[PDB]
RNA sequence: GGGGGGAACCUGGGGAACUGAAACAUCUCAGUACCCAGAGGAGAGGAAAGAGAAAUCGACUCCCUGAGUAGCGGCGAGCGA
RNA sequence: UGGUGUUGGCUCUUGGUCGCGCCUGCGUAGGAUAGGUGGGAGCCUGUGAACCCCCGCCUCCGGGUGGGGGGGAGGCGCCGG
RNA sequence: GGGCCUGACUGCGAGGCCUGCAAGCCGAGCAGGGGCGAAAGCCGGGCCUAGUGAACCGGUGGUCCCGUGUGGAAGGGCCAU
RNA sequence: GCCCGGAUAGCUCAGGGUAGAGCAGGGGAUUGAAAAUCCCCGUGUCCUUGGUUCGAUUCCGAGUCCGGGCACCA
């Protein structure tokens, strides 16, 4: 990484839960992350969010 | 500073212990030990003079038990202290403790 | 001060705190004005004035209130208070403690979910134009 | 009445370093060696403001066991109920 | 070198902050010194209004404001520009 | 180059490469819930081989496993980072 | 990591009703010149977005960036 491009976690948005890591490039990509993610939590795929790590 | 003649208080021996880094409970990776070395603690060593039998008493007392010193004159009346020199006076004084 | 008014101030004593009934036995005694005065009941909510999000808003239907039926509609101010009319110096006391108490359970109800403090800070019933007494909510 | 002496043993007051950590500072060596005071034929301790889980035991001391356990620890070296 | 003990008496000047009392808040349109709002069609006066005199005074200089001497029947609002 | 998308999956993992240890590497297949495709199928990031750092100590999010007589709590474990 | 903070025109800057000030630039006066002085003029979502208020650089939330502060680093 560096200091833009960063580390982050992907918390499921129904349960809440951080389930997966992840890195992004903070100028390529201002944008919080939404990825369609598998929750073994919720145990079906779920719209995921960009967290801070 | 030496003993307190009310109480036998008298110095101890204490560490002193110089800490580094930052508290466990603060969020710290902990606490370390930089050095320890001895050093003394001396009572609060101070004067009381009193007049007792019209002779000047004079104690070295722990400042905590200076009242006791007063005490100690009250609990003089009921004796028979006249002709006494200084030394003696203070001797039956103590007695009563 | 007026007379008038000068005279109501001895049946109160601020240290005191009163009881809702014990303030809606009194109001009578101090609705001294030529005509059916009101009642009042001003609080103090312990939230934040400036902001939003926590603002106290809302409507009260009192069992009895008015004479004037209920649906009363209450709205903090700029500062940390809030008013409203409980009803009508006449009332049968038992009538008004009735409405104070319900009222002040409509503020509790419209309380933010971030509020710090005690909320009700304080809360004071009175008249038109006679003095005031705290209350213990 | 004290005073001084006694091989070790004992209790109190004070209290190291080499060394070990394959360097070193916390830690270890060790409350050891040693210095001092005081006992005695022993000394210390001792009749619960205790233990600590059993609606339990019943002062203190000493041995065996519990146990290298429980834990303590630059969670290292080691330490150790 | 700060706090605190040993460490006490008398004054004078003060700030923090809890309470209560009480005034201070002036863009522009305007009766003119508009704090935010909710209440309120009446209330201030024989517990003495209207101006008059000393003014604690505050001021954006127009005024606000408060004790008392003169004081013995009219002032301040809904109106509504 | 374009369209749809998030498999830059969760739970495992036969069998190997490499290797003093610890590491490193490749992996078919099964289950869960998916993407794309008519389908056969493909997808557990990136043509490949560098872009990295054991343990200890501690941060954060979950879990609700332990909780020093008991219920809780302090603190800790486990999963994740 | 946490706490205090500044962002206003070309540079530097003070500020619930508002938008200016110093010298830099340009025009004019003056001068032998360089200046100094003097008169006019510009050069703005007052960092961003969202929210109060009738409205706001002014209050608040949220962001972004530099400024500062304290601490810690297996
Ligand atoms: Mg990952
Ligand atoms: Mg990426
Ligand atoms: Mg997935
Ligand atoms: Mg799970
Ligand atoms: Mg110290
Ligand atoms: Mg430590
Ligand atoms: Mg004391
Ligand atoms: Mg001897
Ligand atoms: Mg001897
Ligand atoms: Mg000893
Ligand atoms: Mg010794
Ligand atoms: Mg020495
Ligand atoms: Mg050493
Ligand atoms: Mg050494
Ligand atoms: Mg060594
Ligand atoms: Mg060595
Ligand atoms: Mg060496
Ligand atoms: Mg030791
Ligand atoms: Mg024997
Ligand atoms: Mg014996
Ligand atoms: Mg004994
Ligand atoms: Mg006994
Ligand atoms: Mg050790
Ligand atoms: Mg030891
Ligand atoms: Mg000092
Ligand atoms: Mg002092
Ligand atoms: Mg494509
Ligand atoms: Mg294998
Ligand atoms: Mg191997
Ligand atoms: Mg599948
Ligand atoms: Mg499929
Ligand atoms: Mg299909
Ligand atoms: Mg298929
Ligand atoms: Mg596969
Ligand atoms: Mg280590
Ligand atoms: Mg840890
Ligand atoms: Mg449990
Ligand atoms: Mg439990
Ligand atoms: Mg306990
Ligand atoms: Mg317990
Ligand atoms: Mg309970
Ligand atoms: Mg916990
Ligand atoms: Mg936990
Ligand atoms: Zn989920």
């Amino acid at each position: 990484a560096s200091e833009v491009r960063i580390k982050l976690l992907l918390e499921c948005t129904e349960c809440k839960r951080r389930n997966y890591a992840t890195e992004k490039n903070k100028r390529n990509t201002p944008n919080k992350l939404e990825l369609r993610k598998y929750c073994p939590w919720c145990r079906k795929h779920t719209v995921h969010r960009e967290v801070k790590i | 500073s030496k003993v307190c003649e009310i109480s036998g208080k008298r110095p101890i021996v204490a560490n002193s212990i110089q800490r580094r880094g930052k508290a466990k409970r603060e969020g710290g990776v902990g606490k370390k030990t930089t050095g320890i070395s001895k050093r003394r603690q001396y009572p609060n060593l101070q004067k009381v003079r009193v007049r007792v039998a019209g002779q000047e008493i004079t104690f070295r007392v722990a400042a905590s038990h200076i009242p006791k010193v007063y005490e100690l004159v009250e609990r003089a009346k009921g004796l028979k202290l006249e002709g006494l020199s200084p030394k003696e006076i203070k001797k039956e004084l103590l007695k009563l403790l | 001060h007026g007379k008038r008014y000068r005279a109501l101030l001895e049946k109160v004593d601020p240290n005191k705190v009163y009881t809702i009934d014990e303030a809606a036995r009194l109001v009578k005694e101090l609705a001294t004005a030529k005509f059916d005065e009101t009642v009042e009941v001003h609080a103090k909510l312990g939230i934040d004035p400036r902001r939003s999000d926590q603002n106290v808003r809302g409507t009260v239907s009192l069992p009895h209130g008015l004479g004037k039926a209920g649906r009363i509609e209450f709205r903090n101010d700029k500062t940390g208070a809030i008013h409203a009319p409980v009803g009508k110096a006449s009332f049968p006391p038992e009538k008004l403690a009735d409405n104070i108490r319900a009222f002040i359970r409509a503020l509790e109800a419209h309380k933010p979910e971030g509020a710090k403090g005690t909320f009700l800070r304080s809360v004071y019933v009175t008249t038109t134009m006679g003095p005031s007494v705290r209350i213990n909510p």
